[PDB]
This record gives structure tokens, C-alpha cells and sequence, in this order.
């Protein structure tokens, strides 16, 4: 590997600088909680949640209360974790609930019905981290995001664009989402103002009583009701049956450097390990950025990752998952050996690798 | 889907990705909490053999199951160097996080690009299936034809990701950089 660079004046592309605490995301807004918290004295974890909760308020689009997620923590003494906040299907889900009455999947029902939720898992896994690895109270980290969603903010031109574009397909299809997020029959403009009063509610109920709220309190009757008056699944049972689950982090060695990841329920750990592994054996730094071969290689890499990603991988509380013999250095390189600089194998020859002589 | 990194002055990272799925999710409140639904139940393989949203495949392993966590390809990011934190990375992009994160870590290590360098350079994809090379503007005609006449299907398609990474020199001066694909992003310290 060659010499790192962190960047110098005459470079095209300048980082942004700072000597204490950083924090890097989709919003301004966000980015300037998290970076209050920090200044207000809390660590990584404790601006890392009020982060997260922000953008619940802020960027309703992903950042939320009622999805779920993951989270890579590490600590300066080394210590590195995962926090496994993943949606739960509900007790109820069957294998078939998504196919219609011809045995063929229906997106409709798996994208905008009742059914396609899974129960959310996002206040439960802030919790669990800002428990063990934080240093301040929830509540704490809740009342940023709280004041934004009772006091309302500035729809800006990525949430504007948004409520126009991918909005207008769901929103408006709801009275009780059309009347927070639509105004005058239209989606919310620039340079409106965004008051999320329930949302509000909600936030200063969690950071009074807890996850516990959102579980088992007046938000879990409130998602219930939503399911059982619309055909959903989920239940207070469910929500009561929740756990976000610590994990430890899927890691490879790539020319020295450690790379620590996401593990099974997740998929992106893994292949990026064994990519990674197919791919030290080439010389990279020679060939370039955006140079034929370079593409060409990790082009071919990439195609023999996904190819098992859709065989071995799933919910390792379900199904064992062959991540050693995934992310085997010997394996990849039986992968790289197949790799043609000048010539690419189609998709159609590529199959799911043989793990056995790797386990 | 969106990603945000953290590091503060004692040295401590965290690195999240979180979504509701699609875009707003299911755009379902749940009553009056005024918290939007998600429809992550997509991301189960409904039926082997046939594709989600994401173009992602499965059989057994990713099937439909109670209380079962459907498969994702979130990748909060950490890579260590000198046995120090020394990138702090993700992004959101579905079946294409994977090969976001892969680029963010390869123009890092091997290009020796700096985070925001790292960052606002073209990317490119290839899932298996669909089999295609998909590309971002940004790429060399010459180098284009090149891939072609290997074979790649090469289809110049939509931005991809959006990276929110923070990069730790060894003396603890951080240096971060937001996505230009988001508008109305940031990275700030102090």
C-alpha cells in the first residue's frame, strides 16, 4: 500500500479540518446537534444518538423512529463493536404473505400495505448503546430533536425535492401523514415550516419514560391500532418481544489495515471483507483511479460476491452463516485466480463458490 | 437509507446507518405518534429466485419468517491503520452500499486519495445480477470503450450513495467529508 494522504492545499478536493470532534451526515441541521453534544461534553455515543433522533425530525425520509439500522462502535481504547437494531418481522409473518393469489410476489404489499412493515427497532438500539457506551441520559440527547419537532424547522430544497418526488407516491395516501407532511393540497415547499406536533409528542414521552415507551407505552398502542384497524401485523406482543442485539463486528486485513464492519443480518461486512480479500492480490495503486484494468478487476471481484450474497447469507439467529469461509484469504484467492484482466466472465457463468474446502 | 460518522476529542467513533427502507418508508404514520412506517419487509426474498426493489435475490437463507430480521447491506464502516481508527465511513444505496463503501476504503488505501478526494470521485457497480457495469458520469470515454471491449455491460446510470466519512490522522487532527450527490449535507467539527 502507498503512503496515505490527508490532504494538502493544492489537491482539487479539500476536507474539512477540525482538532477536537466531528460529525459527518445528510443534514446541517443534524451535524450541528451532534456537534453541540459534543461540545456540551458528550462522547462519540451520546452525539451519535441525538444525531440519530434529529434526523428523525429533520430528514423523515430515512432518519427515523419507526425503521432500524446499525451501528459500528469503536472505542479509543480499541474495543470494537456492533449494534444489531434491525427490523423484526412480526410473530405472525409467513413465508407466502407477500405472493398473491398466482403464488407471484406483490410489491404493492411489501412496499406501501400495512404488511410491509417490520417492527422498528431504531429507539431500541440507541438505547442499548447509549446504556453501556454513553455517558449522557436519554433525555438528554432527545431534547434537540424534541424542540425541532415542537417548535418546527425550514423545509429546505433535499426535503422539499423529496416530499415532491418519492412523497406525493405514499403521502398524501394517508390523512393522518398527508396532514403533517402535505399543506394547501400540496407537498410542504421550500422555506416552509415543518411542525410535527405527535412527533413531538412522542419524542418528549421517550425521553420521559424511556424505550420502554415505544415498546410497551402509548406509542406501541398507537402502532398496534395502526396495524390492527389497517390489516397490519404488528402487535403489542411484538413490540414487547424487541431486542436490539450487540454483535461482534465482521473484520478482514487488507495490506495492513483492519477493516471492521456490519455482520450477518447484514450482508455489507462480509462482502467487502472478501472483496477486499480478492482484490489484495493485485497490485491496485499501479493501475490507478479510473484506469480500465482497475475497474475491470473489481468489477469481476464484485460479481463472485453477490453471486454468493444471494445463497449463504441471512439472519444468523435463523441461519448459519459461512462468514469464515467467506471472508478465507485461500478462497479469494481461488476467486482472483478466475479473474481475466482483458476479459469478463458473464453473470450467467458465475454461480454461488464452493465453501467446502474452506471450512 | 442515510449514514452519519462521529468521532470526538477523546478519540472515540461510531458510525451509523439507519432507514426506513425506501424513501419515507410505507409514508404510513402509525396514529397519532407522528412516526412514519418503514417497509423493510421488502428486503426478505419474497419468492427464490425473484428480485426485490434493489434488484437483490434469495432463497431459503433471506426467506419470509416470523420474528426473523430481513437480510440488509448497510455497512457502517471502521478501517485502523497503525492500530489506530483512521477512516470512519458508510452510505445508504441499497444493493449498491457495498460497493460504495468497497470504493470509499480502495481510493483510501490504495489511490491514496483524502477523504473528501475519495469522496467526490465517480463510482462505479456490478450486483451479478442484473449483469451490468453500472457507472456514474465522470468516467473517461477511452476508459469506457476499454470495459466494453473486455466485455462489461457498461450503463452510465443515476448517482450513487451518499458517503458521510471522517478521517483520523494519527496526531488526532480529524478530516471529514459529506457527500456533493446530498444537497444541504455537512460535515462540521470543532
Amino acid at each position: 500500500a502507498p503512503p496515505v494522504s490527508y490532504g494538502v492545499e493544492e489537491d482539487v478536493f479539500h476536507p474539512v479540518r477540525a482538532k477536537q470532534g466531528m460529525v459527518a451526515s445528510v443534514d446541517a441541521t443534524a451535524t450541528q446537534v451532534g456537534v453541540d453534544i459534543l461540545k456540551e461534553g458528550g462522547n462519540a455515543v451520546d452525539a451519535a444518538v441525538a444525531v440519530g433522533y434529529a434526523l428523525a425530525v429533520t430528514h423523515p425520509q430515512a432518519g427515523n423512529l419507526g425503521g432500524g439500522g446499525f451501528m459500528l462502535i469503536r472505542s479509543k481504547n480499541g474495543n470494537t463493536t456492533a449494534i444489531d437494531f434491525r427490523e423484526m418481522a412480526p410473530a405472525k409473518a409467513t413465508r407466502d404473505m407477500f405472493l398473491d393469489d398466482q403464488g407471484n410476489p406483490d410489491s404493492k404489499k411489501s412496499l406501501t400495505s400495512h404488511l410491509a412493515s417490520g417492527t422498528p427497532g431504531t429507539v431500541a438500539g440507541f438505547s442499548l448503546a447509549l446504556d453501556k457506551y454513553g455517558t449522557m441520559p436519554l433525555n438528554k440527547v432527545v431534547q434537540p430533536a424534541f424542540k425541532l419537532a415542537r417548535d418546527g424547522f425550514i423545509v429546505n430544497d433535499a426535503l422539499a425535492d423529496d416530499l415532491k418526488t418519492y412523497g406525493s407516491e405514499v403521502l398524501p395516501n394517508h390523512e393522518n401523514s398527508k396532514a403533517i407532511f402535505w399543506k394547501e393540497g400540496e407537498p410542504l415547499k421550500k422555506g416552509d415550516t415543518l411542525v410535527q406536533a405527535n412527533l413531538a409528542k412522542s419524542l418528549e414521552m421517550i425521553a420521559e419514560n424511556g424505550p420502554d415507551e415505544f415498546y410497551k407505552g402509548t406509542i406501541a398502542e398507537q402502532i398496534a391500532q395502526e396495524m390492527q384497524k389497517n390489516g397490519g401485523l404488528i402487535t403489542k406482543e411484538d413490540l414487547a418481544a424487541y431486542k436490539a442485539v450487540e454483535r461482534t463486528p465482521i473484520s478482514g486485513d487488507y495490506r495492513g489495515y483492519q477493516v471492521y464492519s456490519m455482520p450477518p443480518p447484514s450482508s455489507g461486512g462480509i462482502h467487502i471483507v472478501q472483496i477486499l480479500n480478492i482484490l489484495e492480490n493485485f497490485d491496485m495503486k499501479k493501475y490507478g483511479f479510473g484506469s480500465a484494468d482497475a475497474m475491470q478487476i473489481m468489477a469481476e471481484a464484485e460479481k463472485y460476491a453477490y453471486a454468493d450474497r444471494s445463497e449463504y447469507l441471512g439472519d444468523p439467529d435463523f441461519v448459519k452463516v459461512p462468514w469464515q469461509a467467506l471472508t478465507n484469504k485461500a478462497y479469494a484467492k481461488s476467486i482472483a485466480d478466475q479473474i481475466d484482466i482483458n476479459k469478463a466472465k458473464p453473470s450467467s457463468e458465475i454461480r454461488p463458490g464452493k465453501l467446502a474446502p474452506y471450512e | 437509507t442515510t449514514h452519519y460518522s462521529v468521532v470526538d476529542k477523546d478519540g472515540n467513533a461510531v458510525a451509523v446507518t439507519y432507514t426506513l427502507n425506501t424513501t419515507f418508508g410505507t409514508g404510513i404514520v402509525a396514529g397519532e405518534s407522528g412516526i412514519l412506517l418503514n417497509n423493510q419487509m421488502d428486503d426478505f426474498s419474497a419468492k427464490p429466485g425473484v428480485p426485490n426493489v434493489y434488484g437483490l435475490v434469495g432463497g431459503d437463507a433471506n426467506a419470509v419468517g416470523p420474528n426473523k430480521r430481513p437480510l440488509s447491506s448497510m455497512s457502517p464502516t471502521i478501517v485502523v491503520k497503525d492500530g489506530k481508527t483512521w477512516l470512519v465511513t458508510g452510505s445508504p444505496g441499497g444493493s449498491r452500499i457495498i460497493t460504495t463503501v468497497l470504493q470509499m476504503v480502495v481510493n483510501s488505501i490504495d489511490y491514496g486519495l483524502n477523504v473528501a478526494e475519495a469522496t467526490n470521485a465517480p463510482r462505479f457497480h456490478h450486483q451479478w445480477l442484473p449483469d451490468e457495469l453500472r457507472v456514474e458520469k465522470g468516467f473517461s470515454p477511452d476508459t469506457l470503450k476499454l470495459l466494453e471491449a473486455k466485455g462489461q455491460k457498461v450503463a452510465l446510470k443515476e448517482a450513487m450513495g451518499s458517503t458521510q466519512s471522517i478521517m483520523v490522522g494519527p496526531d488526532g487532527e480529524l478530516y471529514g467529508a459529506s457527500d456533493p450527490r446530498s444537497v444541504d449535507d455537512l460535515t462540521a467539527g470543532y
